[PDB]
RNA sequence: AUCUUUAAAAAUAAGCCCUGAAGAAGGGC
RNA sequence: CAUAAAGACCAGGC
């Protein structure tokens, strides 16, 4: 059975670090892997100034891009499931998971 | 942060003593730097036996048999044979 | 003492468990002993040697 | 206590 | 008799994968201290222990070395050739003594002798957990709070317990939740098995940059030097190993950011992202940031340092109640005397003039020897009078004599002087 | 949908007074 | 040096 695994960063070395990890995981607890595979970098952009007065600054308004994967498992085990429970995951990345 | 003001509102009794004690300024006592530097790194090899995937779910708990096995024993003549020495 | 509960980890459950209050004979009078007595109960080994 | 109680007779001659 | 101990003991042992190799050991110092003290001088025993028929011979042990230090002990080793060829120096001479039964009470000696070893067997797979996981981030479910203490369930049971000064100084506790933490350096403390968390020490902020940043599990950066206070701010040292890459740039990230959630991880805390140079001087400088530093001059055999700053971030640069020069004068490894550029001048006036009083406790000739102290300093007695080549070519011209001169009312000053009043009986 | 030249910087928080030169040390509310 | 409680009732001496 899934669980289904989506991800989101900002920064794409923890997203391809904990992809690793993610999949260094479920090849050690006796599992299969499902992909991984990437989905275009979505673009966004909220301005922040930290600041007085509006653009006489004439800097960037902190505009930043996104990246995003998804990978699937099929058939886990208990140990799979403390296995990834017990694992700590790093900040700044989002976990969009699914189970079933 | 607001308090201590009052020890700038005594400045001038500051500035008789650096009138009558010069080679003296404010200072500042230092302690345990030895060891927090030596405690800031393995660098990688105690991530690497413990690997943040795959050392905390292979190894997980160890001394957890040891201990149930440690007071069952004493438990167990007391529990086993009877209160009926 | 805590010293000798450490090292009555040591010794034993019953190596230093007791201590003297044995009923002797009362200050003055001084006899033979004529008649012991036997009583003993079902459940818990009466000794041997003896 | 420990080690146990018996009941011994006493003859003393008065 | 006891006759039950061995298979009470047999039903105790096998319980770590080894039943007999620690009980052999535990039955050799234990019959081996009973002899002790029955015979009252110094006699040494080891016994050969068998489980099979429950018969137990005890062997006669000789020390072999070259003289007889106290009486009867030493074989000495010329008769040792005859008895046995293959004893050898280092190892003992079996002869027979003569005793079998299981044993004579005690019988209890025993007893408790097995008790303590599988306490300190208890304790030695409690050590072995303790190089497992000495230092990770793991994280337990809170079950008692004892008022100081708190105890926690790091999953199989495994319980834990927190501090109070090893605490952020404000932190609320609902039985259930799970805090993360670094483990620790050991107390026992009793008998059992306890585990203190901690979250104000470094190694807590230390562990979050490290499962934070990834090139810490790529050694690309490098931390040196970590100096905190557990609520309010903190400076970490970092360095890289190819000039190319910037540490600091890859320690903040993008927006804020890795000192932005390592920072609400641990409440207020502010994080000074802070270069590691082989200078001692130059990090100094660099650790007082935000500060502008005029200049500093480094105190030797010591380690101390005094440092000035120029105009308006006086209170910046000590910090608040003293926080940038405290942990500043906790991350270098030097200590540190701020002051302004006026303390700093008198300071000079200070010292200049106290090195022309401590030259008139000498002999201290005519001016023109004080304008030698206010020009060329050398000051403390010319650091035992060892300098090279006329204090490397100053002119006035006096080559020879006048050197000579200073040189021998120095050499003569600091020993009458310093053998007078410096040296001790 | 046939060339766009070796990768990105963060804290804005800690109440009110006395002794002391203290951002060393302690007291009060 | 520390332990043999307290209380009830009966018998006894004068």
């Amino acid at each position: 059975q899934r669980i289904r695994i989506r991800l989101k960063a900002f920064d794409h070395r923890l997203i391809d670090q904990a992809t690793a990890e993610i999949v260094e995981t479920a090849k050690r607890t006796g599992a299969q892997v499902r992909g991984p595979i990437p989905l275009p970098t979505r673009s966004e952009r909220f301005t922040v100034l930290i600041s007085p007065h509006v653009n006489k600054d004439a800097r960037d308004q902190y505009e930043i891009r996104t990246h995003l994967r998804l990978v699937d498992i099929v058939e886990p085990t208990e140990k799979t499931v403390d296995a990834l429970m017990r694992l700590d995951l790093a900040a700044g990345v989002d976990v969009q998971i699914s189970l079933g | 942060a607001a308090q201590t003001r009052r020890r700038e509102r005594r400045a001038e009794k500051q500035a008789q003593w650096k009138a009558a004690n010069p080679l003296l300024v404010g200072v500042s006592a230092k302690p345990v730097n030895r060891p927090i530097l030596s405690l800031n790194r393995k660098p990688k090899s105690r991530v690497e036996s413990a690997l943040n995937p795959i050392a905390d779910l292979t190894v997980a708990e160890y001394h957890k048999q040891i201990e149930s096995n440690l007071q069952r024993i004493e438990r167990k003549n007391q529990r086993t044979w009877y209160s009926k020495p | 003492t805590p010293e000798e509960k450490l090292l009555r980890a040591i010794f034993g459950e019953k190596a230093s468990d007791v201590k003297d209050s044995s009923l002797r004979v009362p200050n003055g009078v001084s006899g033979t002993v004529i008649d012991v007595q036997v009583f003993t109960r079902d459940g818990v080994e009466k000794d041997k040697r003896a | 206590g420990v080690l146990k109680i018996v009941k011994v007779y006493l003859a003393v001659k008065r | 008799m006891n006759k039950e101990i061995l298979a009470v003991v047999e039903a105790v042992s096998n319980e770590k994968a080894l039943p007999r190799e620690k009980i052999f050991e535990a039955l050799e110092s234990a019959l081996a201290t009973a002899t002790k003290k029955k015979y009252e001088q110094e006699i040494d025993v080891r016994v050969q222990i068998d489980r099979k028929s429950g018969d137990f011979d005890t062997f006669r042990r000789w020390l072999v070395v070259d003289e007889v230090t106290q009486p009867t002990k030493e074989i000495t080793l010329e008769a040792a050739r005859y008895e046995d060829e293959s004893l050898n120096l280092g190892d003992y001479v079996e002869d027979q003594i003569e005793s079998v039964t299981f044993d004579r009470i005690t019988t209890q000696t025993a007893k408790q002798v097995i008790v303590q070893k599988v306490r300190e067997a208890e304790r030695a797979m409690v050590v072995d957990q303790f190089r497992e996981h000495e230092g990770e981030i793991i994280t337990g479910v809170v079950k008692k709070v004892n008022r100081d203490n708190i105890s926690l369930d790091l999953g199989n049971n495994a319980e834990a317990v927190i501090l109070r000064e090893d605490m952020l100084p404000r932190e609320n506790f609902r039985p259930g939740d799970r805090v993360r933490g670094v483990l620790y350096s050991v107390r026992p403390e009793a008998r059992g098995a306890q585990l203190f968390v901690t979250r104000s020490k470094p190694e807590m902020l230390i562990e979050l940059f490290r499962i934070e940043v990834p090139e810490i599990g790529e050694e690309v950066i490098e931390i040196k030097a970590a100096a905190r206070d557990p609520g309010s701010r903190a400076k970490i040292a970092v360095k890289t190993n190819d000039k190319r890459i910037d540490p600091v740039g890859a320690c903040v990230g993008m927006r804020g950011a890795r000192v932005q959630a390592v920072s609400t991880e641990l409440g207020g805390e502010r994080i000074d992202i802070v270069l590691w140079d082989d200078n001692p001087a130059q990090f100094v400088i660099n650790a007082m940031a935000p500060a502008d530093v005029a200049s500093i001059v480094v105190d030797e055999d010591k380690h101390t340092m005094d440092i000035a700053v120029e105009a308006g971030n006086l209170a910046q640069a000590i910090g608040r109640n003293g926080q940038n020069v405290r942990l500043a004068s906790q991350l270098s490894g030097w200590e540190l005397n701020v002051m302004t550029v006026d303390d700093l001048q008198a300071k000079h006036q200070a010292e200049a003039h106290a090195a022309i009083d401590t030259f008139t406790k000498y002999l201290d000739i005519d001016e023109d020897f004080a304008t030698v102290l206010v020009e060329e300093g050398f000051s403390t007695l010319e650091e035992l009078a060892y300098v090279p080549m006329k204090e490397l070519l100053e002119i006035e011209g006096l080559d020879e004599p006048t050197v000579e001169a200073l040189r021998e009312r120095a050499k003569n000053a600091l020993a009458t002087i310093a053998q007078a009043q410096q040296e001790s009986l």
